[PDB]
DNA sequence: TTAGAGAATTGGAGAGTGTGTTTTTTTTTTTTTTTTT
DNA sequence: CACACACTCTCCAATTCTCTAA
């Protein structure tokens, strides 16, 4: 599991950051270190659990992002020219250049 | 059935042979018959020599050591059946007839490989009779454990009973009886519970820790939990060094029950205690023979004794004769006066050594710590104000709010050795005032509101605020402490390491002799694994001088004490300093083994105080 | 909610939810003896959006500077995130009683531990106790899009 | 499982001995039967508990042994197992209790109606062409009082001497009561009404918890196979007052290096609220296990917790003429002053000032009558023992170190809040003795000011917006920085109290440990005597007893003397000169607080001489305490 | 057409099975940050 | 562990249904 929280430069000031539980499975574990700005793609899912329904007093479901890929938001980020999960990877036609 | 009944007659024949066990049983039985019935009571317990038993039947002795759950029960039955043959009393009372109070065994000597410590005690020792040696910590509160309930069947007049079983009450396993009383008879009659005919035994759990002196390199002390019951309860307090004999035993299901899924946890293990022997040498007191008494008395007559005994303190430390004199008087402390209207007057001498680095301040604290009957070490950074006073806890046996004793409470009627005393935080020094003024600490936290006794003498060491004593500055500039706290000390010694060719040669030769020491029986280069007294005799002399003599203050010494007090005050001296003169004079009168404080004691007290004030 | 029966693979649908989670008491297939063992179909069941916001009496209104009294307000659908902490808002909606749902026998949870009311099939021997909450249908606050093509259409 | 045994007791004999004792016994050796006469007070409702003196049962057995008939050792039964005998004595009493002789006004009670309707219903049923548990109708509580020394209930125990072998026995325990519960109703008999059959049924409770009945079992409900519903009625239940207390062993009893252990005491019935926290007391009681019940009973195992049922309580510790017996000896002012702390020798003007705290000035409307006194100067002067002596002597006195304010305290001990009243609220209409007055937090220090200016303290937390009335005279003491007072300097230089606080006292008094050969011999001879002779030395005068001193002061206070014209005429003639000399070196100037001070001081001297008003032979002494205080600030 | 004897279905007694329950929670040390010292 | 509550299973008899003769 990874608890993922809102990025403090997008969180409006004086208002609380939100979070979600994210789940990393085989080959995605150990991909990100606490304190990185991360970008996740994944499946947004929900399930029953009694503790929510008990403390909140409504038929409400916890929500989880099952992660399907992860990218680390390095580089300048206001940039369309930089695709892929790793902006510092090179292609063979780039190594040759 | 079959082997138990043979082991009973086999132990009965031992008690018939070694008749001193019948004599010990007889002595207990008549003393209890005198003090209970004819007129403070002795336990139904016998300490057997395990060496007598080895020589009577090696196959019973090795059964007691290696299979005790099969050999101690028939041996206690044999001893109980003996005592019932000897017992005679007209018209015994219902609680006696109902008592469920059999005789208990205890053991002496020669355990061999069964002599152990909390670290060397291992699963290979489970179900064996072991001796363990350690320091007591965490003594739990006493609780009564139910072992028989008696019931009365109204509409019939029959007293029923039930016996109860728990995995810490018995050496053998039994089906555990559920702690619920009978409410209704076999026939259906209502049952009423007869407390007072019912039987309860006291029960306590103690933690015995490995002696830190023995712990291997970079490892922290191990511990065992010991169960104590009946008459072994409160025979120990925290900080007691102790030897406990008992059956090392396992408990519980150890995760073998499908209520748990872990599969890595192990069984709980305990010692069921059969006996406890206290210690204090590194044996809790010296028993004194008619020869020890003759030597102590004869030696006290020699006019030089205050030199002989004080030079025999710390003989490896050169010089400081006047501080070592003050240490001897702190050990043979003065008399306490429990005067009316709450007017309690302290008997206890407090010493502060403040001085230059490398002067044996710490090596005289570590001497006091060795030679005193109770001593607790502390250091200024290592001590919290909580751990000096008392700390709140939960007693994990009972689930209840409790106090653990701090170093000032553990040292009650002993010495506290506070090293690095000026490095204590201001909030921790608050705790020292209460002990030094009122010989007590007051607790007001967690809904515990109490006063604890802390009747201890503080010896302390410090350095001045500049790392060496600056003779160009006042005592209240050099010394870090509030002058209020400095007034609670009797003798504020100030010591310097000052260069002088003859003294530096004299101490230099002495430490070079001290480093040349070879302990008897070692080889050259092998690694360690006109009058003075030996320290084991000095420990006996100090113990005698506290258990035998309580000097009375006398007019010859008053004529001196008020002469010298009025001279000191008319040229930091305060009203408290008169009481220091009376303490030093009362303490020196004990060194002379005398019932009255004479003019000589008052002169030595005034010289020793005038040395500490003036640096004579 | 919508459920499928594990015993016969039938489907139950439009199952209204009270304050507790609620599975069907009877299977809709007359071949089936089932009254339990239901699974949710997460495709066919329909979820509202929901948010709790905790509000208190205004710091200028408190009559003597006593302790501020609080209320739990529930927001749903479009009305979620329409407020923010420290803001001043007017809410309109119903006052509601919320049951203490652990005592009402919620699927797979223990009851917790003031006197309630009792004597109901779903409680057996237990008490049911009640919070006051508010269920707000409308929310209004009382406390940069830098293009002329949006701004000149935003103004009247 | 359930075997049985031959104990040397027969409760059929002992029940016969007990009833034979109750009807027969009279303490006629004091020159009808004692317990019969007692039971008449119970039957007339003039009495609500029966005390059985065990020392009587000895005289019963002694008389029976002297008559040659062997009474069955009954004291040795009821010391050895007291609990069961509370049942036997209640049965023996009920079998013997006489019919009432005074009118009760019977129909004011509920059970007289309920049990009568139950009686009549049984007759009208049983015409047909126990009754209920006896504990329900016991209007009295039974208690045993132990043997005086003349045996185990005689010897008082420390709490650690109470081994598990004592359970069931009657014992006596010595200690401080450390805390006490508020009084709550325990049930003993629970009354239920059936809705349908209209019939009352009783459950009797003998445990920390019980299970309610709910389903009817009356004859006429079950015979008609009617599933009647039972509802609990508190109006017809029998309760008893229950109060739980904790006792701790005394500091003398604790062995060297241990911690003071405690017991729970349960006090039931009329004996309730006889214990107060800080009492030193001997409680005699029946020592018992409190058995865990329900699930906890299984997992707790054989390790029973324990408590003591209180049975009797021994505390460890003429007026209108005795004030005349003082007055008619004469010189009361100087002798009362010399009788404050007689163990401290000298310092007379301080004692002669402190006496005027106890007595005080007069309030008017509001204007303060209370008097504020601050002692000042060297340590080792025994100011703390003098403040302590005033705390013991004074009515409503409170000692409190700096080492104080009222405040909200959340979950002290039990998990609930309390508005705790500080020492300045304990001292309502009395003396607040604040020792180490300068070792104080600014939050307390600035709360001294509002006690001066407003006779009150204020709260402002957890919605508690309250003011508490807090009129009190302050006695204060302080100690100098740098270990000793510097005569080169002011109080304001030696002590951290600012003039805006220090100038609010009616008297500030500098007293010093001045070295001097004769004065030091006079002190040292007193100290060296107290190390030889454990009681105080010879006073060489006779002091007033503190009780007779208190009895004087309570009477002296209420006379509230009024002005006489020469007082107001004279006081200005001094005050103007005191101002004129203050014009002409520290802060000791003649503020109007010092005029008010001379008034309150002259009122305190007027009270002491017992009059409606007094002449300026009085006022001239009030001016002398102030004048001596200023000369003491200089030296 | 009434009324009484014999056949089928439903209610609920009561026997049987299965589950959860103790319960605490401040205190005392160690740290890292703000600011009021 | 053991003792209450929650919940299902099974048997037995009580009531109503249905058919026959008085
Ligand atoms: N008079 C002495 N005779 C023999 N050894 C001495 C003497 N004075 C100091 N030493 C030795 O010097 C070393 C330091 O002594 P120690 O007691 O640790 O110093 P200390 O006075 O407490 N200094 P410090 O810890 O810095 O405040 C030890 O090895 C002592 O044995
Ligand atoms: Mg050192
Ligand atoms: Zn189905
Ligand atoms: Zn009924």
């Amino acid at each position: 599991r990874v608890t993922l929280q809102e990025a403090p430069g997008t969180v409006p000031p004086g208002r609380l950051p939100r979070h979600r539980e994210v789940i990393l499975l085989a080959d995605l574990v150990d991909v990100s270190k606490p304190g990185e700005e991360v970008e996740v793609t994944g499946i947004y899912k929900n399930n029953y659990d009694g503790n929510l329904n008990a403390k909140n007093g409504f038929p409400v479901f916890a929500t989880i992002i099952e992660a399907n890929s992860i990218k680390r938001r390095e580089g300048n980020t206001a940039n369309e020219g930089e695709e892929g999960l790793d902006v510092f990877s090179w292609t063979e036609e780039e190594e040759r250049e | 059935d079959a082997v138990f009944g043979d082991r009973v007659r086999r132990f009965q024949e031992f008690l018939d042979t070694f008749t001193s066990y019948r004599d010990s049983v007889r002595s207990i039985q008549v003393y209890n018959s005198n003090n209970a019935a004819n007129y403070n009571i002795l336990p139904h317990r016998i300490i057997i020599s395990l060496d007598d038993l080895r020589e009577f039947d090696r196959s019973f002795w090795s059964g007691i050591l290696v299979e005790p759950a099969y050999f101690i029960p028939p041996a206690e039955k044999a001893l109980t059946d003996l005592a019932d043959s000897m017992d005679d009393v007209p018209h015994p009372n219902a609680s006696a007839v109902s008592s469920r109070h059999p005789w208990k065994l205890s053991f002496k000597g020669s355990f061999g490989a069964h002599a152990l410590s909390p670290r060397t005690l291992t699963a290979q020792h489970l179900n064996k009779l072991v001796s363990v040696e350690g320091i007591v910590t965490k003594t739990s509160l006493v609780r009564p454990k139910l072992i028989r309930s008696v019931h009365y069947a109204a509409k019939t007049g029959r007293f029923h009973y039930r016996d109860y079983t728990d995995a810490t009450t018995t050496l053998t396993t039994r089906i555990p009886t559920p702690a619920i009383y009978p409410t209704e008879d076999t026939e259906g009659n209502k049952l009423t519970t007869e407390y007072g005919y019912s039987t309860f035994i006291d029960h306590q759990r103690i933690t015995v820790q490995e002696m830190p002196e023995m712990a291997p390199a970079g490892q922290l002390p191990r511990s065992i939990d010991v169960i104590l019951d009946d008459d072994l309860v409160d025979k120990t307090k925290p900080g007691d060094r102790v030897n406990v004999v008992g059956v090392f035993k396992s408990l519980g299901a150890g995760g073998m029950n499908q209520s748990n899924s872990n599969t890595l946890i192990g069984f709980k293990t305990l010692i069921l205690g059969n006996t406890v022997y206290p210690l204090h040498a590194r044996a809790a007191r010296q028993m004194l023979t008619d020869f020890d008494i003759r030597n102590i008395n004869k030696l006290s007559k020699k006019k030089d004794i205050f030199d002989i005994l004080s030079q025999s303190l710390a003989p490896s430390i050169y010089g400081h004769d006047h501080i070592k004199k003050a240490i001897l008087l702190m050990l043979m402390g003065g008399v306490e006066k429990n005067l009316e209207n709450g007017s309690h007057l302290r008997g206890d001498i407090n010493i502060l050594m403040v001085g230059d680095p490398s002067t044996a301040k710490s090596q005289l604290l570590r001497f006091v710590l060795n030679t005193a009957s109770l001593a607790i070490a502390t250091t200024g950074r290592g001590s919290s104000g909580v751990g000096l006073t008392a700390a709140v806890t939960t007693d994990r046996e009972t689930g209840e709010r409790r106090l653990e004793a701090g170093a000032m409470v553990l040292a009650d009627r002993g010495v506290v050795c506070i090293d690095e005393f000026d490095k204590m935080t201001d909030v921790d020094r608050v705790a020292i005032h209460e002990v030094m003024e009122q010989q007590t600490v007051t607790i007001a936290k967690a809904g515990i509101h109490t006063t604890l006794n802390a009747r201890c003498s503080v010896i302390a060491a410090a350095n001045p605020v500049f790392g060496q004593y600056d003779v160009n500055r006042d005592p209240h500039q050099n010394i870090a402490l509030p002058d209020s706290l400095l007034s609670r000390f009797d003798l504020l010694f100030v010591v310097t390491d000052d260069i002088n060719e003859i003294r530096d040669r004299s101490i230099s030769e002495h430490v070079l002799r001290t480093h040349r020491y070879l302990p008897p029986g070692y080889l050259e280069g092998e690694p360690v694994r006109p009058k003075l007294v030996t320290i084991p005799f000095l420990r006996k002399y100090v113990q005698y001088a506290k258990e035998r003599v309580i000097p009375q203050l006398t007019q010859e010494a008053i004529n001196v004490i008020v002469k010298n007090y009025t001279d000191l005050r008319n040229d930091p001296i305060t009203a408290r300093t008169l009481e220091t003169l009376i303490r030093l004079a009362t303490a020196h009168a004990k060194v002379r083994l005398s019932k009255t404080v004479n003019k000589v004691d008052a002169k030595v007290a005034a010289n020793l105080l005038r040395f500490a004030l003036l640096g004579e | 909610a919508s459920f499928t029966c594990d015993m016969c693979r039938a489907i139950v649908d439009n199952v209204e939810q009270s304050f507790k989670y609620t599975e069907p008491t009877f299977c809709p297939n007359p071949s089936c003896e089932n009254r339990a063992f239901w699974t949710l179909n997460v495709t066919r069941s329909r979820f509202l959006d929901w948010q709790k916001v905790r509000i208190q009496e205004n710091a200028n209104e408190i009559p003597t500077g006593s302790m501020p009294r609080t209320l739990d307000v529930i927001l749903r659908g479009d009305s979620v995130e329409r407020a923010k902490p420290g803001d001043r808002c007017k809410f309109t909606g119903v006052e509601i009683v919320v049951p203490d749902v652990t005592q009402l026998g919620l699927p797979g949870v223990k009851p917790s531990s003031n006197s309630g009311v009792t004597g109901l099939r779903s409680l057996g021997v237990r008490d049911l106790t009640y919070k006051i909450s508010f269920l707000a249908c409308h929310v209004i606050s009382i406390g940069n899009e830098r293009d002329q093509e949006v701004f000149l259409n935003s103004l009247s | 499982a359930l075997p049985s045994i031959q104990l040397p007791v027969d409760y059929n004999n002992l029940f016969n001995e007990i009833t034979d004792f109750l009807v027969t016994f009279k303490q006629d050796t004091l020159s009808g039967p004692k317990y019969m006469a007692m039971l008449q007070k119970v039957a007339n409702r003039e009495l609500n508990s029966v005390i059985i003196d065990l020392d009587d049962i000895l005289q019963y057995q002694n008389e029976k042994f002297l008559q040659g008939t062997q009474a069955d050792d009954l004291v040795s039964a009821i010391q050895q197992n007291a609990n069961h005998f509370t049942e036997l004595f209640c049965r023996a009493i009920d079998n013997n209790m006489p019919l009432p002789t005074k009118e009760i006004d019977y129909k004011d009670d509920v059970l007289d109606v309920i049990l009568n309707q139950r009686r009549l219903r049984n007759e009208r049923m049983l015409s047909d062409r126990e009754l209920f548990p006896p504990n329900l109708t016991r209007r009295y509580f039974l208690y045993f009082k132990p043997l005086s020394q003349n045996a185990i209930s005689s010897k008082p125990l420390s709490v650690r001497q109470i081994k598990g072998d004592f359970l069931g026995q009657l014992i006596t325990v010595r200690g401080i009561i450390t805390r006490v519960s508020d009084v709550k109703p325990a049930v003993e008999v629970i009354a239920y009404t059936c809705d349908q059959c209209g019939y009352e049924v009783f459950q009797e409770v003998n445990s920390r918890t019980f299970t309610p009945l709910s389903e009817c079992t009356s004859e006429e409900c079950s015979q008609n196979q009617t599933k009647g519903q039972l509802f609990m009625s508190t109006r017809a239940s029998k309760f008893s007052a229950f109060q739980e207390c904790k006792i701790q062993e005394l500091s003398q009893q604790v062995p060297v290096g241990h911690i003071p252990r405690s017991l729970n005491i349960h006090v039931n019935g009329t004996l309730v609220r006889s214990l107060s926290p800080g009492d030193i007391v001997d409680v005699t009681g029946i020592f018992l296990p409190a058995p865990y019940t329900g699930f906890k009973a299984l997992k707790a195992g054989l390790l029973t917790e324990t408590y003591l049922e209180a049975q009797f309580v021994r505390q460890h510790k003429d007026v209108e003429e005795r004030v005349m017996e003082l007055i008619t000896s004469g010189d009361v002012y100087n002798r009362l002053a010399k009788s404050i702390a007689p163990e401290i020798y000298g310092n007379l003007d301080v004692k002669k000032a402190l006496l005027l705290l106890l007595v005080g000035g007069v309030d008017k409307r509001k204007i303060r009558g209370d008097i504020n006194v601050c002692l000042m100067g060297d340590p080792g002067v025994a100011k703390s023992q003098l403040l302590k002596a005033i705390c013991k002597i004074s009515p409503r006195g409170v000692y409190t170190t700096g080492k104080l304010t009222a405040a909200v305290m959340k979950d002290p001990v039990t998990d609930e809040m309390i508005l705790e009243g500080g020492a300045l609220v304990l001292a309502d209409n009395g003396i607040c003795c604040i020792d180490e007055f300068d070792k104080m937090d600014e939050s307390d220090r600035t709360a001294i000011h509002e006690v001066m200016e407003q006779q009150t303290i204020s709260i402002s937390k957890a919605g508690i917006n309250t003011t508490l009335n807090a009129r009190t005279s302050i006695l204060a003491a302080a100690n100098p920085l740098y270990g000793r007072y510097n005569p080169r300097l002011s109080p304001l230089d030696n002590i951290n109290l600012p003039a805006a606080l220090l100038s609010r006292f009616d008297i500030l008094f500098l007293m010093l440990d001045i070295p001097s050969r004769d004065d030091d011999e006079k002190l040292a001879e007193h100290v060296t005597y107290v190390h030889m002779h454990n009681k105080q030395p010879d006073l060489d005068f006779t002091p007033v007893e503190p009780s007779k001193m208190r009895e004087y002061i309570a009477y002296a206070k209420t006379k509230r003397p009024v002005m006489s014209e020469a007082v107001n005429d004279y006081v200005v003639q001094a005050y103007i000169r005191l101002r004129q000399d203050s014009k002409r070196f520290s802060f000791g100037q003649a503020t109007p607080r010092t005029l008010l001070g001379i008034i309150r001081l002259s009122q305190a001297l007027a009270k002491l001489r017992l009059a409606d008003m007094v002449d300026i032979d009085d006022v001239e002494e009030a001016l002398r305490l102030v004048r001596v205080s200023k000369e003491s600030l200089y030296q």
